[PDB]
Order: structure tokens, then C-alpha cells, then sequence
């Protein structure tokens, strides 16, 4: 068994407990629930505009992590190149399966203005790791789902809460190799568009202007399942 | 005149309240109504009966399918393997670019939903006289893909989940099909425009043949109605799959970009003339870029003359719409005339070498 | 159990509907279909003028159309689109007299304004070996849609509730139908605020389901008749006699 | 009869009901008037402006969806043309009468910044379906009439709540061919305005701006009388 433990050779007394931070700063850090939906960056893009319901950019909701995209050789996005996946993939990395919600938070620029409506699609499947990240009858927005318009004008920031639409016990977690053909029903809670309402005048306004995307778990996250780390990288090695 | 002094609330502005929001949210509006009140009210002749309803809408039949039986059918003669979903087909004979297709309404109900679960109850209503007798499996595979469609007979069929019906005397029943499923709802067959069969199959052979009376019809015509049954139930309200037939009118997709139209002929100051989509200055209508002049093919707007050319070229700043070699052969201002717009966004690339 | 004992009386056990002075029997038991609940009176909130009913002549029953209907005719093929508080009129039209020589449409030529639930029984007579199936189904305001010419056929009004009339076992269709529109009152003469569409509810019309089906000897024909009372009724508006204009 | 159910030949047992999702998301679906109450697009529009008080754009208020616009051969509204329809209409197919309010919150663009006036007018009918769409003494501002005023510069976007003003028991539903010349008034809720109060010098900037209209029926819908479903079209055979 793993967590057996025949024979302790003890020598230390009692340490006493600070209760996880408790006695210090007032607050605990036993749950690991809780430090999950503090908002980790989630993906990154830069507007490349090549109508007014054309889905502006798409992505799979999901706790994972998307497909991490560093960038071309040129320009790398700093921290996704630099600083690896931060948290909540890093704890995820950890189970296999969850059954819970999502936020976002999308942090939109401040030079655009134009009202901006966001999708949620728990139709659409993810096929696979690859092509699981930020793609900038899908094409369009669409009536009946799931819909949120936030006014850039007023303040450019919309806060969502995707919630569990899947037909599942619990979706999968790691990476994902698209195995079944039914599975691939299996890993997001959805699939996000944002697309913005402006005319072709002001879209070039638009165009290179970062957009990004945060997450958090909030309040119904249950990670299952116990699955080990798999090998990790150390970030100060790094040259 | 207390001066209050403490610090007030400190939060976020948002332009628009919540759309998906529907059932426990007071939802604040600027009524235009003269109460504030006031509440639309239904008196007493103005009864609402039908309290709009899932398992309402769903506990009505209605038909989709109909089988002609004819008499020399043998006993292993397939009449119908229809899908176990409520998206059941019925084509109707047109000639429309759109075929248009009738469903049953527990089947217009679950398309507006994702995922639907629960038994479904087909009434077959056999149409036959006290002296017709039949004899009829109307079974149920759970399970069958596309290439397992195939091989099917009765033989097969008996092994699982099987209602052998016997025509005599009374001549409607109702076998309420099984949702046998690995998965607790099931994803919708069709979606939008973008495709998941069913669970299972219903299947309907012929187990023991027609035999009729000499004074009696050969044939025996089955009406296949189909209904949501006790148990069911959909969940996820997505994009429709289904859309109406009150206009069919679908316009599949060189012209002017997208907000430019209506333009008409104009100048511009670092230009002659020049389309324009508006009164202000540098509101010169942008044009794509062609892979050659123009020729259009009907709407054109109205100068002193039609514009029915037009030479795209970039502008030095897009692509301008022009209707000392190149000034020369451009046209005066003069044929502007009223400035009449032109209908809608219409063009010809008309190409010589 | 099932213990037949037929003679000069026949076995069966007669059924009736009896009404003021109109009685009509059927061996067959109805197959009822009520689209909607009974209706509450409506005359207190637009009429002051003296409504009165007239359950002695106007719930009397009233043939409005026969129709032979012979197995060449096809798989969805119309028989009647009947508007019922209109064919009611135009049928006594068609037997080519006043509307003024019925007893039971009097008040239509007096007052204005009728309000009412209609019944319908469609007795069909089809002979024990015809195999067929119709079915009689009531759609409010017809003529108000324009997609409903895309929509008339058997798989649409199998949807709403419906009667069906099967020719084997020469089947009887009771249907109740009350009154629902979008005014309260509907108008039997030219009126002001409208003049087109006059006096119509809606549409009962008859589908086949699936046609008359025999042997090379069988009866081809099989008539069909269609009857109508008009039991909750009542008027209002007394007016003259010489404003009714001929229905369409 | 219609849901006459003869000989019942089950073969099933029990299966657990979920309460249409109650049991697996936390929330039901059994009743369709509460997912009526999402917002679905209305009607969109392309400003061309060809006073201070000419109404801009005008729309019959109603809660069939209106005559449904795709557009011209060269610029068809991608929605209209490809995703036909939504969620609402869907449903008032299925149904004869309604009597009820409507919102609408339109969401306006938000380069323009001058005030905008809406008008409810309950006077003007509906001379049957064609025509029963977005138009842009009827063609000013008027004094009596149920209006409001939205700024733009705060907030680009007007809720409103139609009421139901019709002398009637309830309304038409379906589409509608000017039968009776009363029945007319049997239609709409009313004829919705709105207005921009900008200058000539100031409506150039506004030319060609999408004007986006949502709608939803708002707790007093009642759709009456039973009318079954008309013929379909699917839209994955759409090419
Ligand atoms: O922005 C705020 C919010 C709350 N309070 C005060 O803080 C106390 C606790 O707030 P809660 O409870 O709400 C109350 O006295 C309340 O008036 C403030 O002074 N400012």
C-alpha cells in the first residue's frame, strides 16, 4: 500500500500548528479550494482582423490549461514562454477528473469601444489536444444559446460563470488525445465566443490590441480522482 | 445638514444586465407602462389553459411516419427502421432548394435543447377492418451504428428488446421505446449548422404475413405516430436545429465590403468622381481587391447617367471605386448630377488580357 | 362476455342526442376532442343591448355538408374546409333560398353580433369491409395565416387535437368546439371596423389519413355528413334585417 | 382522439426521474415560459441616413419574430441567413394566441453619442406580414405616447417592457396576411420608434452602425390555443 507506514522512528517533540498560516496571518491555506479561484491568466491573443456577428475569437472553456501557446520564434508571449502554467493547471495536473463551474473575467483594450456579445456552446465538442486553444454555422453568433453582451464603453471588462452542461458523471482532465469518438465530449464545459459588433471602418482601429482571458473554478470545482504529478520543469533554470 | 462622512461603496459599473438569466431574478426595467404597478392582467373569459410545458408540448402525438403493408410481403420484410430519437424524418415531396421536413412535435420540442433523455412511445395505429389479421415485431436494438444499420432481419432483432403485435380485433398500440443508453442524456442528432445518431433503432417487420378476407382490401396502411413519453426529459437550451418555413428564402455566399452600401457618385478631396457611402468627407466606399474592370449585372445608381463600369484601384491611404495617361481618362464632375444611391450592395469582373 | 344474441331488433344498443326538437342516433360510440375549455359568457363587458339566446332554435342540429368520398381520391386529400359560422350560412345558400327560412339561423339575420360554443358531429356511413381513415381536426382563424396553406395536411393537424373517423368500424366524431378569437364577439353582417373575412372562427377541415382501400367488387363510394349545434350561443346588437348581406 | 393511448405494450421499468435537470445542473426545464424570458436577436439593422425628431428607425412590436430579413445577394445578415430563426418563434409556431408583455433592451453602437428617444405606440397597427419588419405624422416624435430617453454617453443601451394595450382577449401569433381590417390591430403589441436627436453634421457619423434588437416575453406570456408545428428545415443540410 502507499501511504503505509510500518515502523516510525520519531525523534522529534511536538511542532506546534499554526493551523495553516492561521496563527500568523489570519487566514488558512489548508483547503486548496479555495486558492484555486484566485484568477490565474488563462490564454492570450492579439487581435489579427483579416460582419457584425462574425465570432471574433473563439476557445474551449475548460480547467485544464489550454494548449500552451509560447508564440512564434520572433515574438513570444513573455510569460508563457518564461513563466510555465501557472497554478491551477499545475494543481489539476494532479486529478483526473472534475465536475464543477468556471468564471472568466475576459479584460478586453481600452481603444476599442464597440459593444462586444460573448457565447456560450456546450454543443460544441473538443477533438483533441491539438487545436484545444484560442482560434481567432460556428463562424456566427448564434441565437439560442447562452448569450452576454457587455458595453465596452461603459466598462471593458465582462464577468462570466460557465456552468456544468455536460452529460457526464465527470469530464476528463490532462491532456487529451481525442481516444473515442464520444469522448470528446468529455474535456470543456463548452466552447466561448466573443466577437465584437464593429463595422469594417473601425475594426482596424481593432486590430493587435491585446485581449485577455482569465479563469477561476468557483464554488462547484470537485476534483476526484487522485493522479500523481507528472515530470515537471524548474523555472529558474531556465536560461 | 448632518454632514455624512463615511466612505461609501466602492464597485463596478457594467453596461447591460443578464440575458440567460430567466427564472429567480427580479429583473429591473424602464417600464413603458403608467403604473408601476401594473401587471398585465387576464380576466376571467381570458383563461390561460395550456400552462406552456415541456411535458406538455411533448405528451402530444403526432405522425411521422406511415407504412404501406402490402399483403405479399413475406415474414422477414423490413416496413420501417426509423431512429429512437425524437428527430424523426418525413420529407415532403417538394421542389424547393430546402426540403422541408415535417417532425413530430416532441421532436420540434427536444431541438431546442442539447441533450434529451427518456422513453419515447410510438402509437402505431394499423388501419385494418375486424377481418384483416396480421401479425407484426415492432422491436428495439439498442446500439446500432452506421455500418450495423445493415444486416438486420427479424432473426436478429429477436434477441433483444421485442413487441410482437397481434392484429385482430383491436388495431392500435403503443410500444413505449426503452432509452438504453451508456450515457444519461444524449447529445441532440443534428445541431446547428455544423452530427450524433440516435441511442438505438427502432425496427417493424412483418412476423407473420397479411391474410385478408376475399371481400376485403389487399392493403393495410400504418400510421407511425410518435410522442415524448411519462418519463420524458431535456435539458440544455442551445441554437435551434430547426428552423421555420414562413420565409425559405436562403441566399447562399465582386461586390462592395460589408457597411458601405448604399453609395453613390461623388468627390473627394484628394481625388473627379468617386463612390461615397456618406455626406461627410473620406467616406469613400472601400472596395476588395480583385485576384480587369467592371461591368455589374442589373440597382445601379443614378448620376446623370447609370454607372454600370467602375476600375478599382488602391487609394493611397484601400481600394477606391472609380466609375496625366490616368487623368486623362477619368470622368468630370458634372455627370454627378443628384447624387442618387444605389440599391443595395449589387458586380462584373469583366477581365481581357 | 361477448354473448351475441341479434333478432328483429337488431343486437346493438342505441345511443341519442336529443335537442330542442332534433334528434339524431348514432350505433357508434364518439370520439370526442375538446381543443379548449368551455367559455365564460362575455356579455357583461360589451353590450347593453337585450342578449338573449335562443336555445329553442338555435341548438337545434343543422346538415351543412355531405360529400360522397370515393377511394380514387388520394392520400392527403382535402374534403371540406368548412368555416363553421360561415358554412353554417353559405350551405343555406347553397340550397339557394333566403337565410331567413331556417329556423335556426333567424338570429343571424336579426342581430348583429354572435358569440357561441359550436358542437360538430361528423357521421360518417361506411360499409363494415371499406378500410380508410379520416380524420376531423378544428384550427382557429384560417384565414389570418398565410403559411397555413404549407401547413394543411394530415401530418400537421395530427399534432393539435383531433377526431378520427375510421371507415371500418364507421366511426362518429363528436367535437366540441368553443368559442376563442381574438375579439369576444365575432360580427354576422358588415361592420364597421371590418368588412373582409366576415363572421369566421376558424376552420374545420377534414383530411384523409389514409384513403378507402377494398376489393375489386367493394362499395367505391362512402358519404359522409356533417352536422353542427350551436348550444351556448348568444346575440347581441338588434339591428335591422335589410343590412345582412349574402355571405361569400 | 389525439392522445387516446389504446394498448400500452411497455417493456421498460422505472427510470429515475431528474426533474429535467435538476438533479444533475441544479436547475429545471420543465416549463418553456422560463426559457422564453432569454433574450434572443430580434432584428438588426445597417444605418442610412438619407430633424432632431424624425424617428430613425421604426419596428412593429411583437413577440412572433418578425419578417425575417436576410439581406441582399451580396451582403446577407449572416444569422438571418444561415441560423434561421432562434428559440421564440420557434416556440409561437407551436401556438395560436398570446397575451403578454415584451422587453427588448436595445443595444445601440457606440461611436454615436447623442441622445436617444423610444416611442411605444399602441395606435398603430399591422397591415399583415409584408412590411411587419424594421423600417427605417408617424415619421417625428410625438408628445402622448409611452417614451423614454436613453443617453448614450452613460449607457448605450435602453431596457424596455412593453405593456400588452389591446382591446382584445389576446393577440395572432402566427404569420399574418391582413385578413379582416380590424383584425389588424390583433398583431402587434404597438409600433416601437426610436430616434436619434443628432444633427445633420453629426448623423454622418452614425451612417451604416449596426443597431442591434433583443427580445423576450417577460412573466405575463400566455400562449393559449394548442396549433401544431408547421414544416421544418434543417439547418445542417444548409449548404
Ligand atoms: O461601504 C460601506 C459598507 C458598509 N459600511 C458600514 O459597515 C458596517 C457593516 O456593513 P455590512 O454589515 O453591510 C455598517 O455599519 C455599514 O453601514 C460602511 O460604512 N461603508
Amino acid at each position: 500500500e502507499e501511504s503505509r507506514n510500518t515502523t516510525v522512528l520519531d525523534t522529534t517533540t511536538t511542532l506546534q500548528s499554526s493551523g495553516f498560516g492561521r496563527a500568523f496571518f489570519g487566514e488558512a491555506f489548508n483547503d486548496l479550494k479555495t486558492l484555486m479561484r484566485r484568477y490565474q491568466l488563462y490564454g492570450q491573443l492579439l487581435l489579427s482582423v483579416t460582419d457584425i456577428d462574425h465570432c471574433m475569437f473563439t476557445f474551449p472553456c475548460l480547467p485544464q490549461g489550454l494548449a500552451l501557446d509560447i508564440g512564434s520564434a520572433g515574438s513570444p508571449h513573455e510569460i508563457f514562454n518564461r513563466c510555465r502554467d501557472g497554478i491551477i493547471p499545475l494543481i489539476a495536473s494532479g486529478y483526473r477528473f472534475y465536475r464543477g463551474d468556471l468564471r472568466y473575467k475576459i479584460v478586453f483594450p481600452s481603444n476599442v469601444n464597440s459593444n462586444i456579445w460573448v457565447q456560450h456552446r456546450p454543443d460544441r465538442r473538443l477533438e483533441g489536444w491539438s487545436a484545444a486553444k484560442i482560434v481567432n454555422g460556428q463562424g456566427v453568433y448564434n441565437h439560442g444559446y447562452a448569450s452576454h453582451i457587455q458595453i465596452t464603453r461603459v466598462n471593458n471588462v465582462i464577468e462570466l460563470e460557465v456552468p456544468f452542461y455536460n452529460a457526464t458523471c465527470y469530464n476528463y482532465l490532462q491532456a487529451f488525445n481525442a481516444s473515442s469518438a464520444a469522448s470528446s465530449y468529455a474535456v470543456s464545459l463548452g466552447e466561448i465566443s466573443v466577437g465584437f459588433q464593429a463595422t469594417s471602418d473601425d475594426i482596424a482601429s481593432i486590430v493587435n490590441k491585446p485581449v485577455t482571458i482569465y479563469y477561476s473554478i468557483g464554488d462547484g470545482m470537485q476534483f476526484s480522482q487522485w493522479v500523481g504529478y507528472q515530470p515537471m520543469m524548474i523555472l529558474d533554470q531556465l536560461p | 445638514n448632518p454632514s455624512y462622512q463615511q466612505s461609501p461603496r466602492h464597485f463596478v459599473p457594467t453596461g447591460m444586465h443578464s440575458l440567460a438569466l430567466g427564472t429567480n431574478l427580479v429583473e429591473p426595467l424602464h417600464a413603458l407602462r403608467l403604473d408601476a404597478a401594473g401587471t398585465t392582467q387576464h380576466p376571467v373569459g381570458c383563461a390561460p389553459d395550456e400552462d406552456m410545458t415541456v411535458s406538455s408540448i411533448a405528451s402530444r402525438y403526432g405522425l411521422i411516419r406511415r407504412v404501406q403493408w402490402k399483403k405479399d410481403h413475406a415474414k422477414g420484410s423490413l416496413l420501417l427502421q426509423l431512429d429512437a430519437d425524437p428527430f424523426v424524418e418525413q420529407r415532403i415531396e417538394g421542389t424547393n432548394p430546402i426540403s422541408l421536413y415535417w417532425f413530430a412535435p416532441v421532436g420540434v420540442v427536444s431541438s431546442m435543447f442539447m441533450q434529451w433523455r427518456g422513453s419515447l412511445e410510438y402509437r402505431f395505429d394499423i388501419i385494418a377492418s375486424q377481418f384483416h389479421t396480421g401479425r407484426l415485431i415492432v422491436g428495439y436494438v439498442p446500439g446500432l451504428t452506421a455500418s450495423l444499420q445493415l444486416q438486420m432481419d427479424y432473426m436478429k432483432l429477436k434477441s433483444s428488446s421485442y413487441v410482437v403485435f397481434d392484429l385482430q380485433e383491436s388495431n392500435s398500440f403503443t410500444f413505449e421505446v426503452p432509452y438504453v443508453s451508456y450515457r444519461p442524456w444524449w447529445v441532440r442528432k443534428y445541431g446547428g449548422n455544423y452530427s450524433t445518431d440516435a441511442p438505438s433503432t427502432l425496427f417493424m417487420y412483418v412476423q407473420v404475413p397479411l391474410i385478408p378476407m376475399e371481400a376485403v382490401s389487399d392493403t393495410i396502411d400504418i400510421n407511425v405516430y410518435v410522442r415524448g413519453g411519462s418519463s420524458f426529459e431535456v435539458c440544455v437550451p442551445v441554437q435551434p436545429s430547426l428552423g421555420l418555413n414562413w420565409n425559405t428564402d436562403f441566399i447562399l455566399r465582386y461586390r462592395a465590403k460589408t457597411g458601405y452600401a448604399p453609395y453613390y457618385a461623388g468627390v473627394w478631396h484628394s481625388f473627379s468622381l468617386v463612390f461615397r457611402w456618406g455626406s461627410a468627407s473620406d467616406q469613400i466606399a472601400q472596395w476588395p481587391t480583385i485576384s480587369a474592370f467592371l461591368r455589374i449585372k442589373d440597382q445601379a445608381a443614378v448620376g446623370t447617367q447609370p454607372w454600370r463600369t467602375m476600375v478599382v484601384w488602391p487609394s493611397g491611404h484601400y481600394n477606391i471605386g472609380i466609375p496625366e495617361k490616368a487623368k486623362q481618362l477619368f470622368v468630370p464632375a458634372n455627370q454627378q448630377g443628384p447624387g442618387k444611391v444605389s440599391n443595395g450592395n449589387p458586380w462584373e469582373v469583366m477581365r481581357a488580357p | 362476455m361477448d354473448n351475441p344474441n341479434p333478432g328483429p331488433d337488431g343486437e346493438g344498443e342505441v345511443e341519442l342526442e336529443k335537442d330542442s326538437n332534433v334528434v339524431l342516433t348514432t350505433q357508434r360510440d364518439p370520439s370526442t376532442s375538446i381543443p379548449a375549455p368551455v367559455s365564460v359568457k362575455w356579455s357583461r363587458w360589451t353590450s347593453n343591448d337585450v342578449v338573449d339566446d335562443y336555445a329553442t332554435i338555435t341548438s337545434r342540429w343543422y346538415q351543412i355538408a355531405e360529400f360522397v368520398w370515393s377511394k380514387d381520391d388520394p392520400f392527403d386529400k382535402e374534403l371540406a374546409r368548412l368555416i363553421l359560422p360561415r358554412a353554417l350560412l353559405s350551405s343555406i345558400e347553397a340550397n339557394s333560398d333566403a337565410i331567413c327560412d331556417v329556423p335556426n339561423t333567424i338570429p343571424f339575420k336579426v342581430h348583429a353580433y354572435w358569440r357561441g360554443d359550436m358542437e360538430v358531429r361528423v357521421q360518417i356511413n361506411s360499409n363494415k369491409f371499406q378500410v380508410g381513415q379520416l380524420q376531423a381536426t378544428w384550427y382557429y382563424s384560417d384565414h389570418e395565416n398565410l403559411n397555413i396553406s404549407s401547413k394543411r395536411s394530415v401530418y400537421g393537424f395530427s399534432q393539435m387535437d383531433h377526431a378520427l373517423i375510421s371507415a371500418s368500424a364507421s366511426n362518429e366524431a363528436k367535437l366540441v368546439i368553443p368559442f376563442k378569437h381574438v375579439y369576444p364577439f365575432l360580427p354576422t353582417r358588415i361592420v364597421p371596423d371590418w368588412t373582409t373575412g366576415i363572421l369566421d372562427m376558424g376552420a374545420l377541415n377534414i383530411r384523409v389519413i389514409a384513403p378507402l382501400r377494398m376489393s375489386a367488387t367493394g362499395p367505391t363510394t362512402c358519404n359522409v355528413v356533417v352536422f353542427i349545434k350551436l348550444n351556448n350561443s348568444e346575440f347581441t346588437g338588434t339591428s335591422s334585417g335589410k343590412f345582412y348581406a349574402s355571405q361569400i
